[PDB]
């Protein structure tokens, strides 16, 4: 019937020079830690391999005057199996809006992991290159290399988040009150977030400061529209 | 910058000694320490002069850098600055807030004042808490003009002055335009510019 | 707080393990012998009896019945 | 009341490693911090340093790059004998590609990458990584 | 990052602090990238070129972004001492 | 009694007076036949309390301005105020003096005219 979509008219920077292809992937919306915003930046780049998982609804109630109100909380991970992770979580009145919003949140949070090698390097890294160490509430999750071919060991909870991230091979470990699924999975992934910013003797050449889009794309921006 | 057609002329030393943008507070911060040079033998600081126009140069290189002039974004609350501020806007094509900020500017894609600046300078760093506090959500480097006790957090090019409400406020922001115009080649060095300061001075109880 | 940590200090180690190891409940029951002693069994599996007469046992509240019992 | 000299001179060195200064003074200072300071700089995990003489024990003032994540000491200097270096080298170390452990054999004071090389272990020191 | 063949494997290699030398991971909405003009030293105007920094997030907010990029401004032609 | 005028009486008084303010003079009965021109108001109730809004809004602002609205021809006489001021031709002047330890402060920075002395008085406030 109808056809010729047009939506998502974006409303920043950052949406013009995405949507217009002018700025390449997410490499260099990460190389400046720029903040993504809108839930279709990454619909754009990626989309093509994302899938959503979810891991648990938890029915959560307030004591009200007459009544005891309650709502769901949605926790959805997500993420492609080349490097790319994210969580979220919302609560909402009825099961269908939170799981839809979820998606929504754990999109705008997607991380880049860092996968390195466990002995000698053949190709294509495998498992977290250091041990990491990441902690939620009272939860303390801890990732330790393996040698190529183990498979990730671990509960049932993080081997959803450590398959989702590409990495193939894992030891783990983990303390105090893991039951509590929030923040099982919130430790997981920030042990994962926390790969990127691990110094290592193999990062440190100086660094070479090229120009953000922001600046290289003034022009384009000045013109066109505000 | 460390050349001679950048050096501060004696005619500027005078303009500064009248505004008395040389004269600090009481306080002090463990920050703002190595642009004193002295204190009175009354209870009150001295600010360096020579370090205040080296940190004003570098601010203009700052502002300069910029292609587009309309996202230097100029903020100022107190009443001291607002007159200054929208002088400035006038000067170089910069976007001027002046008045009560509303929580939010920067950081919410739905608000009807949202602006993404690529840089902000703002007055008294301590009045101002709000913006600065806000520019640490969307990485937005920063201006500020301080004191000998304010605050730094969330600023980086600190011009120290006087700024507690004076004749100093204005002379300072009027300086700034006076110097960003210059090095970017819109008026000559050397020939005095038409505008007077006093254009950027506020409204004391009028006649 | 403070645990010996030097190079000499294994005898205090040993036996203040050995001590400490007699707070837990299921290893002191063990090795005290008064439960093996206590116990109606002989310490085996099962044993055979005699059934003296049948009884019937309230079950605890909340749920209701009458349980079925031999007392052997 | 200072039993372990080693001991306050890494902790001193990393305590401040993490606020980010660029200097620190170590004191009291030996033969031994003076010779595992050499094992952490040959590798470029500090730069060069200072050493300050006073007529007693001495002070060092070290140069720091960011280029340093940890360094400590275990505290009893326990024997190592080349056959259980590598249940030490995979409980302390954070990865197989880099860190070091530091240990002192009857060739000097030396690190495990090292040791393997000339055949001796000795008393472990310390770590860095 | 490289491997038994030399072929670089990363996503993409980040940048650091110049005045901490610590990574800036891309969640970090507290780092800047100032980005300062130079001038031509003969009549006092800007030319093309500039010099750019990156100021981590942690520095950033226990106040010392400032003496930071002072010291950098000084280690180069836009201070030259004397201050 | 009550008499409190609800927001949605204290709105369009504050748009009609920006869009139409000379007509709006400072008598009721004719503001109440101005308003019934301009806008729809879909009762006379509701009319009447509007245009007595209006009135008050208008004995007010023939005063200093409002913090609602922004009126043309009070804009220009900030504006006036704001591009200068009656009171100088010169600057407040750089022949200004002062006082020691600036003299000091420009012996390193090499200055030389124009100020004055006066050693205060000998020990710290009090
Ligand atoms: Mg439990
Ligand atoms: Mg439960
Ligand atoms: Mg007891
Ligand atoms: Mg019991
Ligand atoms: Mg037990
Ligand atoms: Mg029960």
């Amino acid at each position: 019937g109808k056809a010729e979509d047009k939506e998502w008219l974006p409303v920043t920077k950052l949406g013009r020079l995405v949507k217009d292809v002018k700025i390449k992937s997410l490499e260099e919306i990460y190389l400046f830690s720029l903040p993504i915003k809108e839930s279709e930046i990454i619909d754009f780049f990626l989309g093509a391999a994302l899938k959503d998982e979810v891991l648990k609804i938890m029915p959560v109630q307030k004591q009200t005057r007459a009544a005891q109100r309650t709502r769901f909380k949605a926790f959805v991970a997500i993420g492609d199996y080349n490097g790319h992770v994210g969580l979220g979580v919302k609560c909402s009145k009825e099961v269908a809006t939170a799981i839809r919003g979820a998606i929504i949140l754990a999109k705008l949070s997607i991380v880049p992991v860092r996968r390195g090698y466990w002995g000698n390097k053949i190709g294509k890294p495998h498992t977290v290159p250091c041990k990491v160490t990441g902690r939620c509430g009272s939860v303390l999750v801890h990732l330790i290399p393996a040698p190529r071919g183990t498979g990730i060991v671990s509960a049932p909870v993080p081997k959803k988040l450590l398959l989702m991230a590409g990495i193939d091979d894992c030891y783990t470990s983990a303390w105090s009150c893991t039951a509590t699924l929030g923040n099982f999975a919130k430790a997981t992934f920030d042990a994962i977030s926390k790969t990127y910013s691990y110094l290592t003797p193999d990062l440190w050449k100086e660094t070479v400061f090229t120009k953000s889009p922001y600046q290289e794309f003034t022009d384009h921006l000045v013109k066109t529209h505000t | 910058g460390a050349l001679d057609v950048l050096q501060m002329k004696e005619e500027d030393v005078l303009k500064f000694l009248a505004a008395g943008t040389h004269l600090g507070g009481t306080n002090l911060d463990f920050q703002m320490e190595q642009y004193i040079y002295k204190r009175k033998s009354d209870g009150i600081y001295i600010i360096n002069l020579k370090r205040t126009w080296e940190k004003l140069l570098l601010a203009a290189r700052a502002i300069v850098a910029i292609e587009n002039p309309a996202d230097v974004s100029v903020i100022s609350s107190r009443n001291t600055g607002q007159r200054a501020v929208l002088k400035f806007a006038a000067a170089t094509g910069a976007t001027p807030i002046a008045g009560r900020f509303t929580p939010g500017t920067f950081t919410n894609q739905i608000q009807a004042a949202f602006r993404e600046p690529r840089l902000l300078v703002v007055t008294d760093p301590r009045a101002d808490h709000q913006p600065l506090t806000e520019a640490s959500y969307v990485n937005l480097p920063t201006i500020a003009l301080c004191n000998t006790d304010s605050p730094l957090r969330y600023v980086d090019i600190a011009i120290p002055c006087n700024n507690k409400g004076a004749h100093s406020v204005g002379l300072m922001w009027w300086m700034l335009a006076r110097e960003v115009l210059r090095m970017r080649g819109t008026i000559s060095r050397e020939h005095p510019w038409e505008v007077m300061p006093d254009l950027y001075f506020y409204r004391d109880p009028e006649e | 707080m403070g645990k010996c940590r030097g190079l000499r200090t294994a005898r205090k180690l040993r036996s203040h393990r050995r001590d400490q190891k007699w707070h837990d409940k299921q290893y002191k029951k063990a090795h005290l012998g008064t439960a093996l002693k206590a116990n109606p069994f002989g310490g085996a599996s099962h044993a055979k009896g005699i059934v003296l007469e049948k009884v019937g046992v309230e079950a605890k509240q909340p749920n209701s019945a009458i349980r079925k019992c031999v007392r052997v | 009341v200072r039993m372990n000299v080693l001991a306050d001179a890494l902790k001193s060195i990393n305590n401040a490693e993490k606020r980010g200064k660029r200097q620190v003074l170590i004191r009291p200072c030996s033969k031994v911090i003076v010779r595992f300071l050499t094992v952490m700089m040959k590798h470029g995990y500090i730069g060069e340093f200072e050493i300050i003489d006073d007529h007693r024990a001495g002070k060092i003032v070290v140069n720091l790059t960011g280029r340093l994540n940890k360094c400590g000491v275990i505290s009893p200097r326990f024997d190592v004998q080349l056959k259980d270096l590598e249940k030490w080298q995979n409980n302390l170390l954070p990865s197989r590609q880099f860190g070091f452990i530091v240990l002192t054999t009857s060739a000097g004071i030396m690190d495990h990458e090292e040791a393997r090389r000339k055949h001796t272990g000795g008393k472990i020191l310390g770590f860095f990584f | 990052m490289q491997n038994d063949a030399g072929e670089f494997v990363d996503l993409y290699v980040p940048r650091k602090c110049s005045a901490s030398n610590r990574i800036i991971g891309a969640k970090d909405h507290a780092s800047i990238q100032m980005n300062v003009a130079e001038v031509d030293k003969v009549t006092g105007r800007f030319n093309g070129q500039f010099k750019t920094y990156a100021i981590c997030g942690a520095i950033r907010r226990m106040g010392e972004s400032d003496d930071s990029i002072l010291r950098l401004a000084k280690a180069d032609g836009i201070v030259s001492k004397n201050f | 009694m009550g008499r409190v005028r609800t927001k949605t009486v204290k709105k369009a008084a504050r748009v009609i007076i920006e869009k139409y303010y000379t007509r709006l003079g400072n008598d009721f009965h004719t503001n109440k036949r101005v308003c019934e021109e301009i806008a729809i108001i879909p009762s006379k109730k509701l009319r009447n309390k509007i245009a007595g809004y209006v009135t008050h809004l208008m004995k007010r602002i023939q005063r200093g301005p409002v913090r609602g609205i922004s009126i043309k021809l009070q804009e220009e006489e900030r504006e006036r105020r704001d591009n200068y001021v009656p009171e100088v031709s010169a600057l407040d002047q750089e022949i200004i003096e002062v006082d020691p330890d600036t003299k000091e402060m420009l012996k390193l920075l090499d200055f030389g005219s124009l100020s004055n002395l006066q050693v205060t008085q000998p020990t710290v406030g009090m």
